[PDB]
RNA sequence: AGCCAGGAUGUUGGCUUAGAAGCAGCCAUCAUUUAAAGAAAGCGUAAUAGCUCACUGGUCGAGUCGGCCUGCGCGGAAGA
C-alpha cells in the first residue's frame, strides 16, 4: 500500500534507523527453504534485533528522493528483493557478520553485504586497526 | 399460499393498472426489491420468491412481503362458450406499479442480501430492482 | 458544509418541471423564514452525488442562488419511483 | 458443449470470447465449462 | 434377542427373586428368566453390531491412493501405514455385507498386482437399514 | 540430505513412537519402517513430551541415513502440563478451552529458549502464549 | 499486463484427541519468525513431493483498474 505521502513517510522511516546504526542489508528472492531459511530468518532477527526493515522499499526513485538526503551511492537501485538488518550495537554488527555469512548459504545472496557507510569507501570491514 | 383469511366479495372486476406505486420506500428492513416493471403477481409467484430469499439467506434475518394478492382472478373452465355467468375464482394475484416495493429484509450484509434478492426475481414475472433505506 | 448552485426558475407547472428534469436539472423550492418561498432549480447529477452521504440531510446546507447564499436545510425529497432520480426537495430556511 | 440460451463464467479460468459473433465461454481448467451461444 | 443374531458382553446378575422352598421348578423359572431378558431388552434399546474384519492388503506403491480412496468410499476406516521395499501394506476394516467381490475391484484399481487377507477382527457399530428391515419382513 | 522430505501429518503427538497403527494407513508416502521408528525418537522421546501434545518432525535423510535437530520441548506439551484442562479448538467458545496461563507461557518461555526461537526466544514464548490463549479460553493469570 | 521469489521448525492443531493431515470435515486459532502463515485454492486436498488461494519485493515505461446512468447494436430467434 505505498501510496504518494504513504511512501515518502516508509522511505524516511526506513532511512531513519539505517542512518541512526550501522550498514543495512538485502536479500534478494531467488531461492530459500522451508524451515533452513525460516529459522535462519527467525535467529538473525533475534541476534540483529526487532527493528530491522525486512521489507524493501529499494526502488531507484524512492531511494533518490529519501535515502538521498547524503550518501548519494546508496540511492543506486537495488533491483531484487531486500531486507534490511539494523546494527545498532557497533559498526557491522553481528546481523552484519550474519548477513556476510548468509551471502554464501541459508539464503540465494546477500548481495555480497553491500550495505552503507558513512565513509562509503573503506571496502574493508571494520578493522581498519590491526592491534 | 397468501390470501385474504375473508373477503367481502367473492368477484371483483379485472380493472386497469395504471399509475405508479405508493410503497416507494423501504419501510420495515433495511434491504428491499422494488418493481421497475408493471404486471400482477399471483400468490404462487410471492410464495415462490418467499421460499428462494428464505433458502438463499441464511435462517437468520427478518424477511417482511410488502405485498398481498387481495384480488380475486377467475378462469373459465376449458371447453366452455363465452357468458353464462362469470369464471370462478382461481388464484389471486397483487397489481404492481413501478415503484413498489415487494420484500424488504433486515440483520444481513449488503452482498447476501443483493444474492437473495436476485434469486428473489428469478422467479417473478417483472422486472425488480434493489435498493435500500435512506435518511428522511 | 454542503455548498449547492441554485437558479430561480423562469416558468413553475407540471411541463415545465418535465422539461428540466429532461434536461439534467430539477425542481426545488427554499421556504420558511420570514420572506417569500423561492423556487430554483438544482443541478441534478450534482446533487445526487452530494445527497448520496447521510449528512447532506442533517446538516446545514448553503444553497448559493442569483450571487447571495441561503443557510437551509432539506426537508423533503422527492424520489422517482423506480430510479435513482429526485423530482423536488423542499429546503426550510436556516 | 453447452448451447444454452444463457452463457455465465462458471470458474476463474472461463473465459468469455465473441468469435464469429457467437459468444462463447471457453475454459482452460476442465472441457464441461465451454458454452456456445450468448 | 434382536433379529435372531447372538450379542457379545452382556453380563447377567440374579439380585433378587421370589418362590417357594419345596420345589423351584427350573422349567418353570425358565419362562421368568426369558420374561426378564424380554423386558431387560425393551428396556436397553441395545443397537447392534455389525461383522466388520480387518483386511490387509499388499499393492504397489503409485495405486495407494486409489486402493485407499475405494476403501473409503467403502464405509470402512484404516489403521496403520507401512512402506514395504517391494510395495505398500495398507491395513483397514471393512464390513462382511460390503465388500462383497473385491478382490476383481482392487484387481482393477492395481492392474491386478495386489493382494489381500482377512482375519475378522473385533466387530464395531455400522448404521445399516437392512438390520431393522430383516426382523421387520417378518411384521412383529 | 533433504530434511525430511516428506511431511505426512498422520504421525502420533508425544506417547509411544511410531503409533501408525492408531495414526492410520493413508499416510504411506513416508518410509518409515523398524530402522528409522525408533532410531533415535526412542532414546530421545521422553525428556521433551511425557504425556504432553508435541508433534515430532522426522527429519528422514536421503543420505541412507536419519538425523537432524528434532524439535524442542512443544508448547503443545508445556502449556498442556502446565494447565491440567488440554482442552482447546473444537469446543473453543461454548465450553473451556484449556487454561493458558502466565505460569506455562513462563515455563514454555525459560525451558523452549535453546532451539524452538522465531525472532526471538521471548519471541518463540509470545508464541507459545497465542497458542494456548487462540484455543478459544483462558483462565485468570 | 509480461518476465525474478517466498506459505513454518510451538501447529498428526490446543483438534469431534483412532489426527483426519503446515491447504478433509473442524472451531475459528497473525502462529514474533514478516518480499508471507489462510490453519485455506487445483493438485493427493486420505498423504509430502513441484507447480503453488493470497499477498507482496524486483523486472518496464504510460495510461491504468473497475462499478452506475444512458444512445444504437449482438445472441435468445425452428414450418411446412
Ligand atoms: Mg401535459
Ligand atoms: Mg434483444
Ligand atoms: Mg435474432
Ligand atoms: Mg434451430
Ligand atoms: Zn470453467
Amino acid at each position: 500500500m505505498a501510496l504518494n505521502l504513504q511512501d515518502k513517510q516508509a522511505i524516511v522511516a526506513e532511512v531513519s534507523e539505517v542512518a541512526k546504526g550501522a550498514l543495512s542489508a538485502v536479500v534478494a528472492d531467488s531461492r530459500g527453504v522451508t524451515v533452513d531459511k525460516m529459522t535462519e530468518l527467525r535467529k538473525a532477527g533475534r541476534e540483529a534485533g526487532v527493528y530491522m526493515r525486512v521489507v524493501r522499499n529499494t526502488l531507484l526513485r524512492r531511494a533518490v528522493e529519501g535515502t538521498p538526503f547524503e550518501c548519494l551511492k546508496d540511492a543506486f537501485v537495488g533491483p531484487t528483493l531486500i531486507a534490511y538488518s539494523m546494527e545498532h550495537p557497533g559498526a557491522a554488527a553481528r546481523l552484519f557478520k550474519e548477513f556476510a555469512k548468509a551471502n554464501a548459504k541459508f539464503e540465494v545472496k546477500a548481495a555480497a553485504f553491500e550495505g552503507e557507510l558513512i565513509p562509503a569507501s573503506q571496502i574493508d570491514r571494520l578493522a581498519t586497526l590491526p592491534t | 399460499m397468501l390470501q385474504p383469511k375473508r373477503t367481502k366479495f367473492r368477484k371483483m372486476h379485472k380493472g386497469r393498472n395504471r399509475g405508479l406505486a405508493q410503497g416507494t420506500d423501504v419501510s420495515f428492513g433495511s434491504f428491499g426489491l422494488k418493481a421497475v416493471g408493471r404486471g400482477r403477481l399471483t400468490a404462487r409467484q410471492i410464495e415462490a420468491a418467499r421460499r428462494a430469499m428464505t433458502r438463499a439467506v441464511k435462517r437468520q434475518g427478518k424477511i417482511w412481503i410488502r405485498v398481498f394478492p387481495d384480488k380475486p382472478i377467475t378462469e373459465k373452465p376449458l371447453a366452455v362458450r363465452m357468458g353464462k355467468g362469470k369464471g370462478n375464482v382461481e388464484y389471486w394475484v397483487a397489481l404492481i406499479q413501478p415503484g413498489k416495493v415487494l420484500y424488504e429484509m433486515d440483520g444481513v450484509p449488503e452482498e447476501l442480501a443483493r444474492e437473495a434478492f436476485k434469486l428473489a426475481a428469478a422467479k417473478l414475472p417483472i422486472k425488480t430492482t434493489f435498493v435500500t433505506k435512506t435518511v428522511m | 458544509m454542503f455548498t449547492i448552485n441554485a437558479e430561480v426558475r423562469k416558468e413553475q407547472g407540471k411541463g415545465a418541471s418535465r422539461r428540466l428534469r429532461a434536461a439534467n436539472k430539477f425542481p426545488a423550492i427554499i421556504y420558511g423564514g420570514k420572506e417569500a418561498p423561492l423556487a430554483i432549480e438544482l443541478d441534478h447529477d450534482k446533487v445526487m452525488n452530494m445527497q448520496a452521504k447521510a449528512e447532506f440531510y442533517s446538516e446545514v446546507l448553503t444553497i448559493v442562488v442569483d450571487g447571495k447564499e441561503i443557510k437551509v436545510k432539506a426537508q423533503d425529497v422527492q424520489r422517482h419511483p423506480y430510479k435513482p432520480k429526485l423530482q423536488h426537495i423542499d429546503f426550510v430556511r436556516a | 458443449m453447452k448451447v444454452r440460451a444463457s452463457v455465465k463464467k462458471l470458474c476463474r479460468n472461463c473465459k468469455i470470447v465473441k468469435r464469429d459473433g457467437v459468444i462463447r465461454v471457453i475454459c482452460s481448467a476442465e472441457p464441461k465449462h465451454k458454452q456456445r451461444q450468448g | 434377542p434382536l433379529a435372531g443374531y447372538p450379542v457379545v458382553d452382556m453380563g447377567i446378575r440374579l439380585h433378587f427373586g421370589s418362590y417357594h422352598d419345596v420345589d423351584s421348578s427350573e422349567l418353570a423359572f425358565k419362562l421368568a428368566a426369558s420374561i426378564a431378558f424380554k423386558e431387560g431388552f425393551k428396556k436397553a434399546k441395545l443397537v447392534l453390531l455389525e461383522p466388520i474384519m480387518k483386511v490387509e492388503v499388499e499393492t504397489p506403491e503409485e495405486n495407494t491412493g486409489d486402493v485407499i480412496g475405494d476403501l473409503s468410499r467403502r464405509r470402512g476406516m484404516l489403521k496403520g501405514q507401512e512402506s514395504e521395499v517391494t510395495g505398500v501394506k495398507i491395513h483397514a476394516e471393512v464390513p462382511l455385507s460390503e465388500m462383497f467381490g473385491y478382490a476383481t475391484q482392487l484387481r482393477s484399481l492395481t492392474k491386478g498386482r495386489a493382494s489381500y487377507t482377512m482375519e475378522f477382527l473385533k466387530y464395531d457399530e455400522a448404521p445399516s437399514n437392512v438390520a431393522q428391515a430383516v426382523i421387520e419382513a417378518r411384521g412383529k | 540430505a533433504k530434511k525430511v522430505q516428506a511431511y505426512v501429518k498422520l504421525q502420533v503427538a508425544a506417547g509411544m513412537a511410531n503409533p501408525s497403527p492408531p495414526v492410520g494407513p493413508a499416510l504411506g508416502q513416508q518410509g518409515v519402517n523398524i530402522m528409522e521408528f525408533c532410531k533415535a525418537f526412542n532414546a530421545k522421546t521422553d525428556s521433551i513430551e511425557k504425556g504432553l501434545p508435541i508433534p515430532v518432525v522426522i527429519t528422514v535423510y536421503a543420505d541412507r541415513s536419519f538425523t537432524f535437530v528434532t524439535k524442542t520441548p512443544p508448547a503443545a506439551v508445556l502449556l498442556k502440563k502446565a494447565a491440567g484442562i488440554k482442552s482447546g479448538s473444537g469446543k473453543p467458545n461454548k465450553d473451556k478451552v484449556g487454561k493458558i496461563s502466565r505460569a506455562q507461557l513462563q515455563e514454555i518461555a525459560q525451558t523452549k529458549a535453546a532451539d524452538m526461537t522465531g525472532a526471538d526466544i521471548e519471541a518463540m514464548t509470545r508464541s507459545i502464549e497465542g497458542t494456548a490463549r487462540s484455543m478459544g479460553l483462558v483462565v485468570e493469570d
